[PDB]
């Protein structure tokens, strides 16, 4: 019946400003308030602010007053959140939700505030880096029966997605692609390993970084 | 209610019953709202008010109140229930909303598994660019919580270390990786570089040296 759809992900400069949207399907805004709450990678939920589109006035959290601006348009039935003077610490997923304050008058007259519908979330990533091509290095093996491990280290690539295929996708004998790691420079570094009998075959990893249109084959010769 | 607190992590077996607590100052007037969040998706309202469980949510979830404390009881404690649960309330002085720190419920679904550590030193080809990076890869460990500590000749090192949060889909046993970035001069300066992967109370160690 009800649905909230937000705008796509956004990589933004560390001095720019984002305006994330939150469009409502089915029921209109009405009195039910629109709350914006963000979550940093690995941290918990942080209430940013709320607005009541019927009246129009909003209220923000203590630390955001001045930066954040929550707006509502009834013509398109869309909530907006503007955030200025971005920085890495603002890199997070921003959710909008419908907050429904309610009361139970029986007994002590107790209140309850819940949020039934949420938006899928909008990832805002604040980094100073630009699209960079990966650098591939060969993690060679060295002297359980057999099962020697060798891999490829992709390093210093900013655009998040990257793929690694061993022998052009023909090798899948214990091939694991670890999630990349974000280093201080804002550039990602991934690893791709594979275990094989110590015994001959040719081992070549092909890295494909589609954003910057980079493709690199790399032979992992031992010592 | 200027703040809400709750345990960072709790563990239970696959069939056990868990009771996550949320203790705050305004929980007397306001009922706690409980949300379940899975890693790559938005929170889901799992409980609100009293005995008001939203449609579709299983019947394992129950809410309880006792003055300044609220509690969410999950009777089944199934593998799908492994997640992060947040409690929410409304402040009385102002319209500000308070969220609990969140409790990470880990349902022990599989037997314990020891971590497999492999340490790759900086490849000679990388040293051509005047850079070096030690790669410490941990694989097949359950539960999926591990801590990495780097050392240099019996001396813990803290700078240049970037560790991956454990995660694996091939099987329930998790996997992680750690990178120690440093210059060739630093690498050839010391006689040893050790990666200590501590899982549960056990600690595996993998050492490399310039040779």
């Amino acid at each position: 019946q009800v649905q909230l759809v937000q705008s796509g992900a956004e990589v933004k400069k560390p001095g720019s400003s984002v305006k994330v949207s939150c469009k409502a399907s089915g029921a209109t805004f009405g009195s039910d308030t629109v709350t914006w709450v963000r979550q940093a990678p690995g941290q918990g939920l942080e209430w940013m602010g709320g607005i009541i589109p019927f009246f129009g006035e909003a209220n923000y959290a203590q630390r955001f007053q001045g930066r954040v601006t929550i707006t509502a348009d009834k013509s398109t039935n869309t909530a907006y959140m503007e955030l200025s003077s971005l920085r890495s610490e603002d890199t997070a997923v921003y959710f909008c939700a419908r907050q429904i304050n309610e009361m139970a008058t029986f007994g002590e007259i107790h209140y309850y505030t819940y949020m039934d519908v949420w938006g899928q979330g909008t990832l805002v990533t604040v980094s100073s880096a630009s699209t960079k091509g990966p650098s591939v290095f060969p993690l060679a093996p060295s002297s359980s029966g057999g099962t020697a491990a060798l891999g490829c280290l992709v390093k210093d690539y900013f655009p998040e997605p990257v793929t690694v295929s061993w022998n052009s996708g023909a090798l899948t004998s214990g091939v694991h692609t670890f999630p990349a790691v974000l280093q201080s420079s804002g550039l990602y570094s991934l690893s791709s390993v594979v275990t094989v009998p110590s015994s001959t075959q040719t081992y070549i990893c092909n890295v494909n970084h589609k954003p910057s249109n980079t493709k690199v084959d790399k032979r992992v010769e031992p010592k | 209610g200027s703040e809400l607190t709750q345990d960072p992590a709790v563990s239970v077996a696959l069939g056990q019953t868990v009771r996550i607590t949320c203790q705050g100052d305004s929980l007397r007037n306001y009922y706690a709202s409980w949300y379940q969040q899975k890693p790559r998706q938005a929170p889901v309202l799992v409980f609100y008010g009293k005995n008001n469980r939203p449609s579709g949510i299983p019947d394992r979830f129950s809410g309880s109140s006792s003055g300044n404390t609220a509690s969410l009881t999950i009777s089944g404690a199934q593998a799908e229930d492994e997640a992060d649960y947040y409690c929410n309330s409304r402040d009385s002085s102002s319209n500000h909303l308070v969220f609990g720190g969140g409790t990470k419920l880990t349902v022990l679904s599989q037997p314990k598994a020891a971590p497999s550590v492999t340490l790759f030193p900086p490849s000679s080809e990388e040293l051509q660019a005047n850079k070096a990076t030690l790669v410490c890869l941990i694989s097949d460990f359950y539960p999926g919580a591990v801590t990495v500590a780097w050392k240099a000749d019996s001396s813990p090192v803290k700078a240049g270390v970037e560790t991956t949060t454990p995660s694996k889909q091939s099987n329930n046993k998790y996997a992680a990786s750690s990178y120690l970035s440093l210059t060739p001069e630093q690498w050839k300066s010391h006689r040893s570089y050790s990666c200590q992967v501590t899982h549960e109370g056990s600690t595996v160690e993998k050492t490399v040296a310039p040779t």
